[PDB]
């Protein structure tokens, strides 16, 4: 044989199937492929082919807005594909990673944050991007969701380990300062950072703000209240919109403290994007746990209870139902 | 006492829909570790065991058959819990009705946060998808959660959720089955007896809850209806439907 | 920053120590409460015996 | 690239000035406090053992 | 049938197995007689110490225990 | 291994006439257990051709297992 | 003509339902027995207190069933609703989850209960004003959207509770 002709035949055979799988009609097949072989396939397609063929296909998974598991699987496997495509893929993944940190399914944010942790740990993010992501992720350090909250710790701790101690104090510390209770230089220890985090936003406050339909007006009003605390505005006018008046009264009535108002503003970008994402899902939406057989067109077999190994177990089920039905009737009939 | 003169059933090979199981609520107390435990591993302080409210737990359900996973585990979406762990979420399992073997089991493991990026199991339970008579489970089922262990999919499971009658009959388990059998109308209702008997059950359950601190995770399986009749899925193989020869030696 | 690094090393120990001291105090408080519950139980059980 | 270098240079100039302007925290005072906290912990360890 | 050690056992003469088993509190006295409800929902055990203990047969649990004021044998 | 060449012949003579799904899976179990003990020539010549035959079986569970078996055997 | 009894001109089966820890037991104890306690025994199965009342000079014997609020004592079918004349759905004003599930209970009532059953949403734990998270208008829009009677009550700070049972009896009498 001729080695390049045979090797090229192998690449052609694997490339045809991988693309066949990444286009399967059942999302579970895509997810299964991502967990069982996405790293192996990158070696198979090659560095150049993997970005144009693989990454281009993997990016299409973030477009599935109905199945949050797939978007999660995207962030779980993108780490491996990106590792093979190389830093030349980072420009394509950068916009995608920012989209994950604002997913509709709170678990997708957990996976995306973890993905950013893994990607940063591997050095797959360019120097300017690492700082830019830290600025976008630092607000999560106060999120009420413990998975997200600890996920943020994971990102900040990985970032803190990746940059120089000088850059940690000169650049990393300024992004974290609004969310930390004490200035500790040993941010590189996971235990230290977890201990210095400010208390998260109250779930009632966070959930009530993210659930507010007028999140723009709420944040606009909140920005006026923050400007009052910052001295930029002498007096904050009461909310012009009664919907914001109701919300501001409710948030204060629910225990919104000045620290919780500051935390909400730090999380503003995340909360604003997430709200829009949740609205996009609602716009697309047998919700009853009941499966309708008429809708499936399946003809069931029926046996009256009044009077092969699978056939034997079936006969046992029929015997049990027949006996149980008569027994229940007898008890009522006896009364 | 209810009635049903006809049993409507369908072969599991004939139901071409995904099997869905709703992980409902987990009722019970998760015990906190001693301070010495927090001294041994300081990360324990940041674990979900130290959140005062019900931590936002999720259950990953993976179907196993003969000890091999049939599909990837499916996880409940993140939900914030206040006073009770109540998911009320219908999970779409990655297994179809025709693809489940007769010895198929669903392993549900409840996980909690254990520091940054690390999940530790709260407890696991495994329930067979087909009953002792090959009928797929129906209705609401309360599965005993084994603390500090992942749900085990080997056959027989080391973390069984439905303790069969062959083992030590847990008075709580027997009474729980009886309370449910009563609720559905499968037991004769005696008004005067019920007030006293159920009050006795309440005392037993209260006493058992104090000594057996085990958590029980509720899982509900979907029911199939056609023309208002409920159909049961029974394990059946697609191909389920001369010893002496005069010439052929 | 070499100096600041040394100071922050002390600050981590201090915050950890305060947490450890507080956790120790909380554990001791629980232990005394349990010993009290066991003592109350012991008295009732001694009477029961 | 030139602007990025100037911004990083400015940040280092500012950071050096900030570290130089931050009053030198008394290393000895913190060390004395740490010795006191260690004694309290040792006391709590004996008390916890008791 | 009820035994001296307080065991009330129902032997199913069809399958030779014990259909149900109840354990009476001997503190309530020796079992002297018992009655089973016509509706078969419950059974009541009378004792030598005058205690009348009520048992629910549907759930197979002892529900209530009452003693005669005179404590006379049933 | 000299004896195993003859043993493989008994299984392989049956794989084409299996009727039950229980048997089809069992046939695959035999191949999986015997595969690590056969010579490479026997694996590629006498075992490999039958797994691809099973991959066209009417039982989806069998088609999946055929792929699992073929993957492990190879 | 038919046989009737002087002890009650009408007998109304009431029925308390609602998630765990909402206050279903304490409502029953506060109405039937003017009783309260902080000690919680999770209701299992069924309970059946009695209070006899006179309304419009007609005599109504209320028979006010509790029900299980834990899920592990609960089933997709439920025969308890059968023959019920009134149904009382309860939530705890400090437990948003217990509030949200009210729609699920109305799904239960509509599947099993008598076709004309008088519902009545009762906001128990209304003594918890420090922790109220479902407020009057929030429930009243929902309750009025169904046309079900509504009240807020505390079995701890009893007085609201009385009107809850009086309301149920009234709405039953209007049907009877
Ligand atoms: N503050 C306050 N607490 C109440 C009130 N009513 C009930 N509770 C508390 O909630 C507990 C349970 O009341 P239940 O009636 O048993 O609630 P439930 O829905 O029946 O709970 P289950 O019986 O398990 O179904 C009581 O023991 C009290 O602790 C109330 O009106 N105010």
């Amino acid at each position: 044989g001729n080695y390049d002709t045979e090797l090229q035949a192998l690449h052609e055979m694997v490339q045809q199937k991988v693309v066949t799988l990444l286009s399967d009609p059942e999302n579970i097949v895509k997810q299964t492929l991502m967990e069982n072989g996405i790293t192996r396939l990158c070696v198979f397609f090659g560095r150049q082919k993997a970005n144009d063929v693989l990454l281009s296909h993997m990016i299409t998974f973030l477009n599935d807005k109905n199945d949050w598991h797939l978007r999660g699987a995207f962030f779980d496997s993108i780490v491996g594909v990106a590792a093979y495509v190389g830093w030349q893929s980072s420009s394509i993944l950068k916009p995608l990673l920012q989209q994950g940190l604002s997913d509709a399914e709170e678990f997708v944010i957990v996976k995306a944050l973890y993905a950013l942790t893994c990607m940063c740990q591997l050095g797959l993010l360019q120097k300017p991007h690492v700082y830019e992501f830290a600025s976008d992720i630092a607000p999560f350090l106060c999120h009420p969701n413990l998975w997200i909250r600890y996920g943020a710790v994971g990102f900040i701790t990985v970032v803190a380990r990746q940059i120089s101690t000088a850059d940690v104090y000169c650049k990393l510390m300024p992004y974290l300062d609004p969310y930390i209770t004490q200035p500790i230089i040993q941010i590189e220890r996971k235990l230290v950072l977890l201990s210095v985090l400010k208390e998260p936003v109250s779930r009632s406050i966070f959930d009530y703000a993210l659930r507010s339909k007028d999140i723009t007006s709420l944040f606009r009003h909140l920005h006026m209240r923050q400007k009052k605390r910052n001295g930029s505005l002498p007096d904050c006018p009461p909310p012009e919109d009664p919907a914001i008046a109701q919300l501001l009264k409710k948030l204060l009535s629910q225990g919104m403290t000045e620290e919780e108002e500051d935390k909400l503003l730090a999380l503003k970008d995340f909360m604003m994007k997430s709200n829009k994402a949740k609205a996009n899902i609602v716009d697309q939406s047998s919700q009853k746990g009941v499966i309708d057989l008429a809708a499936l067109g399946i003809t069931g077999r029926q046996v009256d209870l009044v009077k092969t190994t699978c056939k034997t177990e079936l006969q046992q089920l029929i015997q049990q139902k027949r006996e149980q039905c008569n027994a229940e009737r007898i008890a009522k009939q006896m009364m | 006492m209810g009635e049903a003169e006809k049993f409507h059933y369908i072969y599991s090979c004939d139901l071409d829909i995904n099997v869905q199981l709703k992980i409902g609520s987990l009722e019970g107390k998760r015990e906190q570790k001693s301070y010495k435990a927090v001294l041994e591993d300081p990360m324990l302080k940041f674990s979900g065991l130290y959140q005062e409210t019900c931590s936002d737990l999720y259950v990953t359900c993976q179907v196993f058959a003969e000890g091999k996973p049939l599909a990837l585990p499916v996880r409940t979406s993140y939900k914030a819990f206040s006073t009770r762990w109540n998911w009320n979420e219908w999970l779409k399992l990655p297994v179809k009705y025709p693809d489940l073997p007769r010895n198929a089991q669903v392993a549900l493991t409840i996980w909690d946060v254990y520091g940054p990026g690390k999940a530790v199991p709260v407890g696991g339970t495994t329930v067979s998808l087909f009953g002792k008579y090959g009928m797929f489970r129906q209705g609401m089922h309360d599965l005993k959660v084994w603390p500090n262990v992942e749900a085990d999919g080997s056959e027989p499971t080391k973390t069984p959720g439905r303790t069969s009658s062959t083992l030590s009959e847990d008075q709580m388990s027997r009474l729980a089955k009886l309370t449910k059998a009563h609720r559905q109308g499968h037991m004769v209702k005696v008004d005067w007896l019920d007030r006293l008997t159920f009050r006795e059950i309440e005392m037993i359950n209260e006493s058992e809850k104090r000594s057996s601190n085990f958590m029980y995770l509720m899982v509900e399986f979907r029911c199939v209806k056609c023309d208002d009749k409920e159909y049961g899925i029974v394990y059946y193989e697609k191909d389920g439907d001369l010893t002496s020869f005069e010439l052929v030696k | 920053m070499e100096g600041k690094w040394i100071t922050d090393q002390l600050r981590w120990k201090i915050m950890s120590c305060k947490m450890r001291i507080e956790q120790l105090k909380q554990t001791i408080c629980k232990g005394n409460e349990e010993m009290e519950k066991n003592s109350e139980g012991l008295l009732k059980t001694k009477e029961k015996n | 690239q030139l602007n990025v270098t100037e911004n990083e240079c400015q940040n280092y100039k500012r950071c050096l000035e900030i570290l130089e302007q931050m009053n030198e925290d008394d290393s000895e005072q913190l060390q004395m406090e740490l010795k006191e906290l260690a004694l309290e912990e040792e006391r709590l360890i004996q008390e916890l053992e008791d | 049938y009820a035994t001296v050690n307080g065991s009330l056992v129902g032997w199913d003469l069809r399958s030779s197995s014990n259909a149900w088993t109840l354990k009476h509190d001997l503190k309530s006295g020796l079992i002297t007689s018992f009655a089973v409800d016509i509706h078969q929902c419950w059974l009541c055990i009378g004792t030598s110490s005058g205690t009348m203990a009520c048992w629910d047969m549907r759930f197979q649990l002892p529900i209530s225990s009452h003693c005669h004021p005179s404590r006379a044998r049933i | 291994e000299n004896g195993l060449v003859i043993l493989v012949s008994v299984i392989t003579s049956c794989l084409q006439t299996l009727k039950y799904c229980d048997s089809k899976l069992a046939a695959l179990e035999l191949i999986l257990h015997l595969a690590p003990r056969l010579s490479v020539e026997i694996l590629l010549d006498r075992i490999t051709p039958y797994l691809l035959h099973f991959s066209n079986d009417s039982v989806p569970r069998v088609r999946a297992e055929a792929l699992r078996t073929l993957t492990k055997v190879l | 003509m038919s046989s009737m009894n002087p002890e009650y001109d009408y007998l109304f089966k009431l029925l308390l339902i609602g998630d765990s820890g909402v206050g279903k037991s304490c409502l029953l104890l506060r109405f039937a027995d003017d009783t309260y306690t902080e000690s919680y025994i999770s209701t299992i199965g069924v309970d059946f207190k009695i209070r006899t009342i006179e309304l419009d000079g007609k005599t109504i014997k209320l028979q006010i069933w509790d029900t299980a609020g834990l899920e592990r004592f609960r089933t997709i079918t439920s025969s308890y609703y059968r023959g019920a004349h009134g149904i009382i759905v309860v939530y705890d004003v400090t437990d948003q989850e217990s509030f949200n599930n009210v729609k699920q209970w109305l799904q239960e009532i509509d599947r099993y209960a008598s076709e004309n059953v008088n519902k009545l949403l009762v906001g128990n734990k209304c003594d918890l004003t420090t922790k109220k998270v479902v407020d009057y208008t929030t429930a009243k829009e929902f309750a009025d959207s169904l046309g079900i009677p509504f009240l807020e009550t505390s079995a701890k700070n009893a007085t609201n509770v009385e009107q809850s049972f009086m309301t149920m009896a009234a709405e039953i009498k209007k049907r009877m």
